[PDB]
């Protein structure tokens, strides 16, 4: 809805409205984990949900990077032989 | 005019004062701008009877000019920047005009280095400048005039490449640019010029068919997919661009000089069937994160939307090959689910609107009709170029029609021999008919060929798939 | 000389220059993912404690 | 990818050699055809005389 | 023909209701709009033509068409119908299309298509508070498309039928101001453009009228739109025709300036016609690459010395020299001012000033007025506001007025204005 952590709320709870644009470059994972580490008033279950969000988005980056490597595999194999 | 040496000496004075003041390092904008402006038509007949080594030294000089902004890698310095590209673009215009200028062009008044240089200039500066601000996905009159110069230079590049053979180390990247702008928005006239370029490279060389189809299938996902200005090719009835690109690849290869006609024409259907087979097999399965289906539906409605116009043939051949592929695939059980349901859906669409076209269309005589239509399209080629390829495709089509008539008596042998003689006479030969009459006579010719008379047969194929072992497919059938 | 120079695929300069750049863009991102992996492994150990 | 890139690097030097040979062959071909047109002109005038 | 537009529009709606019942019975369709043929609507066009003939209260049907605009929207876009009823002799068996009727129909077409392009009513009927809705603009655009594709076809044999008719050519060449030129790039009809260029070249070389030359020059300037791809293709024909006219002008002038025999009326007519064409096409187009100020200035100086030769030649020479001077003035504010050609241009302007002062002292009164207005142009060129637009190197060009010239101007104004 609103906030830097709103995308993580969508990932933890909705997960359907997420698109590839947010997945690729919207935030740095290592940044946001150190954002969430020292926060005050942090309830246990909401921390668990933020862990859901970060785990989900990290694994989605791994799947999309695997994908990227796949079309890399297609583009490297081409060659031109006039014979 | 046999000489018209009344501004021939004007231009000749221009280059001799230029190479005097430069040879004994830039020549500035205005002089070269007017030089290209007069080079448009004044030397287009008068370039002959000019000193050859002076041509070599001036193309070397303007080569050294275009070296400067060749891969240039680029509030007040921007004025220098824009004037640099406009100056070198005018220089590019002079190169691409000067080389093509004579109808007969003597060998080695050129070196491929300068054509390579204008090519790489085109590559870098086009991809740097014109795509990002005419397509925000990749992201005042100077841009517009630069655009028009790009259009003119690539058109002249196309006809120059048709004039003479070039090396493959040019062919690969000129084909790359000929296909490049077909996935951005506001480039329609550039796309016509790119059609001209791909006619030149495709009909001129038979060794890059595989190449062209592979770069076609690579970046199909980059299509705009926008409701605004998707169909912008007049024939109302505007059509999408890459469909007409495919069509002119289909009709572009003839290789008109005996059995050369037959083998080249079956080569044409083979190249087409490889194209559509690979395109279909890439489309049929659902790939990750994207799809090629909507490409296939819009492509095929455009294909049958341009089914029967006398200057767009072979769409009937596409539809016959479509019927053959669909009966080959969906009858089995081994093929994947999405391909079968796709082919059944396109079969339903073509059958329905073909049926309504059939019920809404109709409601030496053959030689007379053939000669009248060929005269009318000869007029059209005298008016509109590049349709000579369609004419030669038609000649091959009638040759193979008489062939399939021959193998399916002696009076029919005499008749087909007379038709063969007429065809060869019109080969050696290589009124007041209208476009509407041309459409009527070409749909009459299509009615003569056993093509539209198989519709119920296709329904029969549906009858062969009425009983199935899988429910979903026959439900939506 | 050129009869023996016939069987080799072309455009290798374009291929190598392009694909080295794509290699480097995959290199830095794959270097990133492992650093995030140890980061989340450490943070899991923290959350457990 | 790394080994495929290295293979295309040797083939990149190979293509450099191939294209050098190709241009010098074309230059020689054009030179001998200049020679054949010059001899042609010569022969023409000789036969006319 | 009321000045008030609502009254006129109500009257025109009444007229459309009354006098249009050839095949429309003011009832249902299948016989009312068109009978599927290219014939029923001909008679509606016919009493439009007859109404314009009898309406002698106007030489132009502008107010009549504006009144009949919204009431007969479907009828006024059917341009193909009166196109066959103007050129290719329809199968209705009617009489020959009368020349007065031809001019009347052409004037009606001028009015209808100009109202089709621009929707604003003419002066007196003007409002200025006009807003365009989406429906209005889409109707305007596809109207432009259909008129473009129709009339690129019809204008070649239109001119071929009416090449010698000066006023009909002048009327017909106002429509190309409203043609979207990129449709030519999409329609691939630049060949018909070039055919019409050769046809209007034949008209230009066959006609000597100043008005038709003005219309042709304006048409060329409209189609000299550099923002469209066709600019090279049209510039081919423009350069060809002006080069022909340069050669003809030099050939005629180098024999006219010498006394010889005689100079007779034929050489005078050739010089006057060629200089008329050159001046007309030099007004709208930069043609200073063909420096004919030598010939024009020699003609002006021999007009000064002799004084016994026709008025119109001197008028055309003065205007053409002024056009050359102002077109040179165009390519000095382009950010690249030199100094040698700057002083050369100032000297030529000073010679032109002397010629204009002599022509103001010349006894001919239209020559006096033309010299006065040319001097006005020269002084506003070298005015104090020349320094407004961030200029530095134009200071040598600035020329101060002469007190005797000022007194001559005041005397001319008092003798020829305040009467």
């Amino acid at each position: 809805k609103r906030g830097p952590l709103a995308k993580i709320w969508l990932a933890a709870h909705w997960d359907k409205k997420l698109t590839k644009a947010h997945v690729f470059e919207c935030n740095l994972e290592s940044s946001v984990e150190s954002i969430i580490s020292p926060k005050v008033k942090m309830a246990l279950r909401t921390s668990g949900h933020l862990l859901l969000g970060v785990v989900r988005i990290y694994h989605r980056k791994a799947k999309y990077l695997l994908a990227d490597c796949n079309e890399a595999f297609i583009k490297i194999k081409m060659a031109f032989r006039p014979g | 005019m046999m000489d018209s040496s009344t501004f021939k000496r004007f231009t000749a004075s221009i280059e001799n004062i230029l190479d005097n003041l430069e040879d004994m390092l830039l020549l500035g904008k205005h002089q070269l701008n007017e030089l290209g402006s007069e080079s448009a038509k004044i030397k287009a007949m008068g370039i002959m009877d000019k000193l050859s080594t002076d041509k070599t030294v001036k193309v070397l000089n303007i080569l050294e000019k275009n070296i400067q902004d060749g891969s240039k890698l680029s509030e007040r310095l921007w004025r220098d920047l824009i004037m640099e590209r406009v100056t070198k673009s005018a220089d590019a215009c002079l190169t691409t005009i000067n080389i093509m200028t004579s109808p007969n062009m003597p060998k080695a008044v050129y070196i491929e280095d300068v054509i390579e240089r204008v090519i790489q200039y085109t590559k870098f500066h086009l991809q740097n400048t014109l795509y990002p601000q005419y397509d925000p996905v990749y992201r005042q009159r100077v841009i517009v005039m630069l655009y028009n110069k790009v259009c003119d230079i690539v058109s002249s590049l196309s006809e120059l490449l048709e004039i003479q053979l070039l090396t493959d180390t040019t062919i690969l990247q000129v084909s790359s640019m000929g296909i490049t702008p077909f996935f951005v928005e506001n480039v329609s006239e550039l796309q016509l010029c790119a059609i001209k370029l791909v006619t030149a490279v495709f009909s001129r060389y038979e060794k890059h068919r595989q190449l062209i189809l592979e770069e076609i299938f690579t970046s199909l996902a980059r299509l705009p997919t926008s409701k605004r200005s998707l169909r912008n090719f007049r024939l109302p009835m505007y059509i999408q661009m890459v469909t007409a690109l495919v069509l002119q690849l289909i009709q572009c290869v003839v290789h008109l000089p005996d059995v050369v006609i037959t083998n080249s024409y079956e080569t044409a259907m083979r190249t087409a069937q490889n194209f559509l087979s690979i395109f279909l097999k890439k489309c049929g399965s659902k790939q990750g994160e994207e799809d090629y289906r909507p490409l296939f539906e819009n492509f095929v409605q455009d294909l049958l939307s341009t089914v029967n116009k006398p200057e767009w043939p072979a769409a009937e051949l596409l539809l016959s090959l479509l019927g053959r592929l669909l009966v080959h695939q969906f009858s089995n059980k081994s093929t994947e689910m999405a391909l079968r349901v796709a082919s059944l859906d396109y079969l339903g669409t073509v059958a329905a609107r073909l049926r309504k076209d059939a019920v809404t269309s109709k409601m030496d005589e053959i030689q007379q009709l053939q000669k009248a239509l060929l005269d009318y399209l000869d007029e059209n080629t005298e008016t509109d170029p590049s349709l000579v390829f369609s004419r030669k495709f038609y000649i091959a089509q009638w040759f193979r029609d008489t062939t399939l008539e021959t193998e399916k008596k002696e009076i029919e042998t005499t008749g087909q021999i007379m038709h063969r003689a007429e065809n060869r006479k019109k080969f050696l030969r290589s009124d007041t008919v209208d476009y509407d009459d041309a459409c009527l006579i070409v749909r009459y010719l299509a009615s003569m060929r056993p093509f539209a008379q198989s519709f119920d047969i296709y329904l029969t194929q549906i009858l062969r798939v009425l009983g199935e072992n899988a429910i979903a497919v026959r439900t939506k059938a | 000389e050129l009869k023996k120079y016939s069987h080799v695929n072309k455009k290798a300069l374009d291929q190598f220059v392009n694909f080295s750049e794509q290699k480097e863009k995959l290199i830095k991102r794959q270097e990133e993912l492992d650093r995030g992996y140890k980061s989340i492994m450490e943070l899991m150990n923290v959350l457990e404690l | 990818i790394e080994e495929r890139l290295h293979t295309l690097e040797e083939e990149k030097e190979e293509l450099a050699q191939y294209q050098k040979w190709d241009k010098m062959r074309r230059a020689l071909e054009y030179t001998i055809y200049n020679q054949e047109l010059n001899e042609t002109r010569a022969k023409l005038d000789e036969l006319s005389a | 023909y009321s000045a008030h537009r609502p009254v006129a529009v109500a009257a025109g709606e009444f007229l459309h209701k009354k006098l249009f019942s050839r095949h429309d019975p003011q009832a249902e369709e299948a016989l009312a709009k068109r009978r599927g043929r290219n014939s029923p609507n001909g008679n509606l066009i016919r009493m439009l033509v007859l109404f314009f003939l009898e309406s002698e209260l106007h030489e132009h049907a502008a107010y009549l068409v504006d009144s009949l605009w919204e009431s007969s929207q479907e009828l006024l876009k059917d341009w193909e119908c009166m196109t066959e009823l103007l050129l290719e002799e329809p199968v209705q068996g009617e009489e020959a299309m009368s020349d007065r009727q031809e001019s009347a129909l052409i004037e009606l077409m001028v009015c209808t298509i100009r109202q089709a392009a621009e929707a604003h009513p003419p002066v007196g009927r003007g409002t200025g508070k006009r807003v365009l809705t989406a429906k209005e603009r889409k109707t305007q655009i596809d109207d432009r498309n259909k008129l473009t594709e129709h009339f690129i076809i019809t204008l070649p044999m239109l001119l071929s039928k009416y090449s010698a008719d000066a006023e009909k050519v002048a009327n017909l060449l106002q429509i190309p101001q409203y043609f979207d030129l990129e449709i030519y790039s999409t329609g691939r009809m630049e060949k018909h453009l070039d055919a019409l260029l050769k046809q209007i070249k034949f008209v230009v070389e066959k006609h000597v009228e100043s008005d038709v030359l003005e219309a042709c020059s304006k048409t060329y300037s409209i189609l000299c739109s550099e923002e469209y791809t066709i600019q090279n293709r049209v510039d081919i024909a423009r350069s060809q025709l002006i080069d022909e006219f340069v050669d003809r002008f030099n050939h005629s002038v180098e024999d006219l300036l010498q006394e010889g025999e005689e100079a007779d009326d034929d050489d005078i007519y050739n010089v006057l016609s060629t200089l008329k064409r050159l001046t007309s096409f030099h007004n709208a187009h930069d043609l200073t690459k063909w420096d004919l100020f030598g010939n024009c200035y020699r003609l002006l100086k021999t007009g000064i010395e002799h004084g016994a030769m026709p008025e119109q030649i001197v008028v055309q020479a003065l205007q053409c020299s002024h056009y050359s001077i102002l077109w040179q003035l165009v390519k000095i504010t382009d950010g690249s001012p030199s100094k040698e050609d700057l002083l050369v241009l100032r000297k030529t302007v000073k010679s032109f000033l002397a010629v204009c002062q002599q022509c103001l002292s010349n006894v001919n009164t239209p020559v006096k007025e033309q010299a006065f207005m040319l001097l006005c142009d020269l002084l506003m060129i070298f005015s104090h506001q020349l320094m407004t637009g961030g200029r530095e190197g134009l200071q040598p060009l600035v020329f101060n007025p002469d007190t005797g010239l000022q007194s001559e101007l005041l005397s001319f104004v008092m003798d020829h204005v305040f009467i």
